[PDB]
């Protein structure tokens, strides 16, 4: 617009973006540690057997 | 402020074929065929002209329909950011048709008196009255259809914002219409989502979405200094949420009129169904769940498809919004895409 | 709407002057809020405020995988062509 | 057997365990025979039932 | 703000969620009274000496 | 929009070129969506099939088989028409021309064959190049279906004759069906073949169920449920038609096949599926007859 | 704001504006100073009550319709055709006016 | 049963000004308030863990209205805590995710109060009877 | 385009992955509108109702429920198909691979059919992971409605069960242009034939009204035209019950202003007119070719555009 | 009573940091305004 | 992958992965320590045919 108001809304919208990026980039680190389990539990038989 | 994994953000933080398109084509010359061998005000004016610059430098997920009507029925201000507006067409047939399509044993004079009476209760000139709101139907049939006081809470909303007369007159019209085989459908098609009203006195200019997604509209917290945005069913009484049993799929939104043909004396039921079934499967599930088939002809319900909610989950039910003093079970629907659809009831 | 009321402070620093002097109780209805205070009234001195006494955000914690126990149970290599790959084969001769 | 009271509550267990720590009791320990509770005083008993 | 894990499979893709809530300060006031004795006034205020 | 550019033929008379200029906003059916098409391919002389100019039924067949495209700009030596079927839905607003009833702010205009109204009126002949153009009438779906069924019924009465279907009250003023004169004789002669396929498909449908129900349920849940909700409806209609009519599983089943097909072929011809909708804005909201109206691709 | 219209593209410009009367008393006054014309013939047209229906009719249906069309016969605003329950009561329109 | 008690709830809101629990360092994160008989019994047998008799607790926090805190309460009528910093950062961004700002100051004053702390699981916690210290002669019931 | 990805599970033998490469342009029915989905929800093993594989009238009822999706592209770990019932909104026209002896023409609405011809190739067995894929046969609605009628009647007449001798009419054989088309006659299941019979019987009843009797008066008048016009002669099929039905007003007019003719047409047109659609799945696509090729050879890719 | 609503500006400069990370929204009404947004909403700007 | 959305613009992050077992035989193992809850009510419902 050109009001000082249109600027703080944008700065606020960048704040939401790179907050979701940081959240979904840490998702592949959490998702790797998770998917390890699944593939380890898939190849493991119970001790009893 | 820059990542570790760079390739995923250049695309995220943000064609060359059209550049290459003009390159061989347009850059090439004489082809084809071949031969062998003024602080603020000034700023504002400049920006408007410029805006015409960028918007004229380029050129679909949105459609706006706009119309002028009265505030007799309907009323944009009482309503909010997300609302269903239904059109109403041709008041001229004060049961003129009632003459025909009305079976014998029917005093087809009922509509003309019911309806003309409605006009006395609430001439043609500057404008006409179209645009019935979803709200105004919920109250008119509130005592008619099955849940009372969750339904009547909506009726308290309209009497205190939008007149109980008009509700009662319009209810008498719905009774008279369902009576004589001129239905509330074959009247009242879907109009849109109510972007911005712009009213004056008894007049209103209502912009509303022909189709496309709602949430992407005027947006903001609320549209203008009002409140938020949503397509809130307005009834915990409406928002019949099917898919009692379900799997992830895009939920769907339909509009159903249920009727009583002497079982209750021309009952009018109006509500919305939300489940994942493509209209060819809704007629089946509408056959079930319904015992309203009372012949006591056989045309119990008529439905059209409003659109998609391409995410199952936003179905919030809130008996928590104020349209004035009154409070209504309000169910919030997060994200909606409008497909107008068509009215199918053959039976 | 019910008037927000009159602001008594910021009435202490006028932005302008009224050039007439009339009995305004006659013109009573030309306004959104109006009061006649004959001499002094207790309502001139009312002040109130409501506050936000804190904002508590949350630091999202990032786990890195290489620093863990579970990472000793595998061999992790970046093989960027894995999308273009068809079969992965490993052979053991024992 | 009230069903004026049983229905009027809410269903979320988050809250029902905390109001089971301090539910106003229906009786009084200040009488000789246990009476219904006088309007003025609240016991703040525990009362899992 | 909440973390998420990246799932592989016919698991619907999860996207970050954020939570804004706002609790209102509960209010209260306390009391006590040290009320003075008649004769004690006429002593400490002089006025009786 | 995907414009398709129809090529005006060689030199045309100055009064013909002014006839085309007035055809902007009119619906054309183009046989294929090729970007370059001739004018003769669009002209009504290209609807000939069996050696004859098609009747109202033969037309309605063709309207369901080719692509309607509204005319956007008419240029000397080119007609630019943008097919209604192509592109995303709810986009490519192109202006129509209203003919007859108003076309309010919605309602999904159907383009129905011209003869239903003044017959030759809208023929728009071009003598210089010796061709002609019959533009369909853009009517709303509820009214278009009411009319096309309204005229078939009149046709049935006329088939053997010894309450007026004709007067129509639409919106503000009573609409008129009949142009009296011999227009009806011209209207009724073109609906002649549509009336029969309608009369046949009914008479062949009833007699085929009236023979099948009593020749079925007599050979389980079929029986009970059938006669259950059919009380005094199907069975009563059975005794009454068998009263003023005559009465074979093998011809039955092979006739039930041939009817079941012919039936749905009429449901396809008929029901005039809407080509477009009207969604206006900064517009009148009612398009007065003969006025360009906004319109969008899907209902 | 731009919206695509029939055979074109339409830019609508709007401007938000707001205003207060600054004055504690009366600051503008208007004076009629003259009359252009009467805008109305200043004549005799009566009222015709047969254009509306608020009033239950005479109970002899011959006395009722003998009545109506004796009054409605030549009225300057007599109804046009029998009163339709809808539309308008339809004052006729004369071919010239002066 | 006491590790269940002591680790059931979930921490909140790191408060730096509250360097409230400590002994030889090692902040205390909780309080066990009991009766005086249970605390006794408990502390004779069971959990006698004891790095106690001393805790360095803190002193009082303060909030006041200064500067633009007043003008906006007098005009308009609203107030915000630490509007200085809030208004400063929000404005600094107009010219110039990882919002760490918080607020850091004081490292308050401490004392040595004879306290009683115990280690339940791996944690430090106060044990407090409180019937004697406050409720004793006051005729008030003990919560 | 709201494309639905479909994940290929584990590894299907290089011969199996080469089989999926040529399945682009074919049709899939997914039991939801999704973004994440499993390969096994699409397979014919999912069509299996409790314990039993549906017959070829059972599939039509299964393809009635769920959503046809035409495969657009196939990637190493996913299959991309955009659900025509919804995501048909493309500017230009998704490719449909004609799999059929038939040929599309231009403008032909395309409704699908379980594979039903005597000589057919719709198996596509994938051995690495137990699953299979039957791809429906695209077909013009005129032809697809003739077939469904054949399957319905064959399941019905057999059900009488025809008393008369053991040699019945064909009903198993069609013609489209030339080219005799022999349907597969194999099994008919109670429940699959019931519903198809139930809805057939049900709708043909609602198409009969009071005004209908006014039309039945005209049968003797039709046969008068049987014989003095060459059309109307053709109209009446040789095996016409109507012909055997002639081998009347009844007064009873309720006040004379209803217009039962008009009302009888509307009633018939709704219920009986729309029978191809209720018995089978209605067309959602129609052939359109931009290049101006006016047919689609069998095996070719048919450019296809939204509903007729 | 149409309770207050979350002040977005005031956020961005927190007065503290919540240590416990847990799935909120179980403890729904401990707050008189609770809003759960997913990737992001329209209402924060 | 951008791919629009209804009410917004999604971006899906993905990543292909792959894994093999390096054990010539029997790596990992799994045991069971205790039972959290019985889940199913453990008793008394017929089978209705």
């Amino acid at each position: 617009d050109g009001t000082g108001i249109s600027l703080h809304r944008q700065l606020r919208a960048i704040q939401q973006l790179a907050r979701n990026v940081q959240a979904v980039l840490g998702a592949f680190e959490r998702g790797t540690a998770d998917q390890m389990l699944h593939v380890l539990l898939e190849k493991a038989p119970p001790l009893a057997l | 402020t820059k990542p570790l994994p760079t390739a995923p953000m250049a695309w995220a933080e943000s064609s060359p074929r059209e550049l290459a398109g003009h390159a061989p084509l347009r850059r090439v010359l004489r082809p084809p065929i071949a031969r062998r061998d003024t602080r603020a005000t000034r700023d504002d004016t400049e920006q408007a002209v410029d805006k015409i610059l960028r918007g004229a430098r380029r050129a679909p997920r949105y459609h706006l329909t706009r119309q002028v009507t009265l505030t007799d029925l309907c009323q944009p201000n009482a309503e909010r950011a997300g609302a269903l507006l239904l059109a109403l067409r041709h008041p001229t047939d004060l049961p003129h048709l009632a003459r025909h399509r009305a079976p014998p044993g029917r005093q087809t004079e009922r509509l003309a008196e019911a309806w003309g009476q409605l006009l006395e209760a609430s001439e043609s000139g500057c404008a006409r009255a179209g645009l019935v709101s979803f709200n105004f139907l919920v109250a008119a049939c509130t005592a008619a259809y099955d849940a009372r006081d969750a339904a009547e809470a909506v009726r308290a909303h309209i009497t205190t914002n939008y007149a109980g007369a008009r509700l009662d007159r319009f209810s008498e019209c719905l009774r008279a219409m369902v009576h004589t085989h001129v239905f509330p459908h074959e009247v009242m098609r879907f109009f849109g989502g109510l972007v911005s009203w712009v009213t004056q006195d008894e007049l209103a200019s209502v912009t509303a979405v022909c189709s496309g997604p709602q949430e992407a509209t005027h947006t903001g917290h609320p549209g203008r200094p009002c409140s938020a945005v949503t397509i809130p069913a307005c009834a915990f009484v409406d928002l019949d949420a099917e898919l009692c049993l379900g799997g992830p799929g895009a939920a769907f939104l339909y509009l159903v009129f249920t009727y009583r043909q002497c079982r209750d004396q021309e009952l009018c039921c109006v509500y919305v169904v939300k489940s994942q079934l493509p209209p060819r499967g809704l007629e089946a599930a509408l056959e079930r769940l319904f015992g309203r088939l009372r012949i006591t002809t056989c045309t119990y319900a008529a439905f059209a498809e409003l659109g998609v909610m391409p995410d199952d989950s936003p179905r919030c039910l809130h008996r928590t919004e104020r349209f004035g003093a009154v409070g209504v079970p309000v169910v919030i629907l997060e994200g909606v895409v409008w497909r107008p659809g068509g009215w199918r009831a053959c039976a | 709407r019910d008037p927000p009321g009159y602001r008594y402070a910021a009435a202490m620093v006028p932005t302008g002057s009224i050039l007439s002097t009339i009995e305004v109780a006659s013109h009573r209805r030309l306004f959104d809020f109006f009061a006649r205070v004959r001499s002094d009234e207790n309502s001139l001195y009312d002040v109130e405020f409501d506050a936000l006494l804190g904002s508590y955000c949350n630091t999202l914690s990032l786990v890195r995988f290489l620093e863990l126990g579970l990472s000793v149970a595998c061999v992790c290599t970046k093989f960027p062509e894995l999308a273009y790959m068809n079969e992965g084969r490993v052979q053991f001769e024992v | 057997f009230t069903a004026a009271d049983i229905t009027a509550k809410h269903r979320c267990l988050e809250r029902l365990i905390v109001e089971t720590g301090s539910a106003v009791s229906t009786a009084t320990a200040a009488s000789d025979v246990q009476f219904k509770r006088p309007p003025g005083c609240r016991e703040l008993v525990e009362d899992p039932c | 703000h909440q973390p998420l894990i990246a799932r592989d499979g016919p698991h619907p893709v999860e996207q970050p969620v954020h939570n804004y809530m706002t609790k209102v300060i509960d209010r209260r006031a306390l009391n006590a009274a040290f009320s003075l004795a008649t004769e004690a006034i006429a002593l400490l205020t002089g006025e009786a000496l | 929009c995907f414009e398709a550019d129809i090529a005006i033929p060689s030199g045309i008379s100055r009064p013909d070129a002014a006839a085309l200029q007035r055809c902007e906003g009119r619906v054309v059916f183009l046989p294929t969506i090729r970007r370059q098409l001739a004018l003769a391919d669009v002209a009504h002389e290209s609807f000939v099939s069996g050696g004859v100019s098609p009747d109202t039924l033969g037309l309605l067949l063709a309207y369901r088989r080719r692509f309607p495209a509204v005319i956007t700009r008419v240029l000397p030596t080119r007609i630019v028409a943008c097919p209604v079927d192509l592109g995303l839905t709810h986009a490519g607003t192109v202006n129509l021309r209203n003919t007859s009833p108003v076309d309010l702010c919605n309602g999904d205009p159907v383009s129905l064959v011209p003869p239903v109204f003044e017959g030759q009126a809208t023929d728009v002949r071009l003598e210089s190049l010796d061709l002609t153009l019959r533009f369909p009438v853009p009517l709303p779906t509820p009214l278009a279906r009411e009319i096309v069924a309204r005229l078939v019924a009149r046709g049935i009465r006329d088939l053997n004759p010894d309450p007026d279907l004709n007067v129509l009250y639409y919106n503000g003023a009573r609409l008129s069906l009949v142009a009296d004169v011999q227009q009806l004789a011209s209207v009724n002669t073109e609906l002649r073949s549509l009336v029969l396929n309608m009369v046949y498909s009914i008479t062949e449908g009833t007699t085929l169920i009236l023979t099948l129900i009593p020749r079925l349920l007599a050979l389980g849940y079929v029986n009970a449920l059938l006669q259950m909700q059919s009380v005094t409806r199907e069975a009563a209609q059975l005794i009454h038609p068998e009263a003023p009519m005559l009465m074979r599983r093998l011809p039955l089943y092979e006739a039930l096949v041939a009817w079941l097909a012919h039936a749905g072929q009429l449901g396809d011809i008929l029901a005039l599926a809407p080509a477009v909708r009207v969604c206006t804005f900064d517009g009148a909201a009612v398009v007065q007859s003969g006025d360009m109206a906004p319109v969008i691709r899907y209902p | 704001a731009r919206h695509e219209t029939g055979g074109g593209v339409n830019f609508t410009l709007t401007q938000p504006r707001g205003n207060v009367d600054l004055g504690v008393g009366y600051t503008a006054v208007a004076a009629t100073a003259t009359v252009r014309n009467p805008v109305t013939d200043m004549g005799n047209l009566p009222q015709n009550f047969y254009l509306g229906r608020g009033a239950p009719p005479l109970l002899d249906n011959a006395a009722a319709v003998y009545l109506r069309n004796a009054v409605v016969a030549g009225n300057r605003l007599g109804p046009a055709q029998p009163l339709p329950v809808f539309g308008c009561a339809q004052v006729p329109r004369r071919a010239g006016m002066d | 049963w006491l590790v269940d008690l002591t680790t059931a709830t979930q921490p909140s809101v790191a408060v730096p000004r509250l360097t409230h629990a400590d002994t030889r360092g090692r902040p205390v994160d909780g309080v066990l308030v009991t009766t005086a008989a249970i605390k006794q019994r408990l502390l004779q047998s069971f959990l006698k863990v004891e790095d106690t008799e001393a805790d360095v607790p803190v002193t009082y926090g303060e909030m006041v209205l200064n500067g633009a805190n007043l003008v906006t309460a007098l005009v308009m009528g609203k107030a915000v805590r630490s509007l200085d910093d809030v208004g400063r950062h929000l404005l600094d961004m107009q010219e110039e995710n990882r919002e760490t700002l918080d607020e850091l100051e004081s490292a308050p004053q401490t004392t040595r109060v004879r306290a009683d702390l115990v280690a339940i699981g791996d944690r430090l916690v106060f044990l407090e009877a409180l019937e004697k210290r406050i409720y004793a002669a006051t005729n008030v019931p003990y919560p």
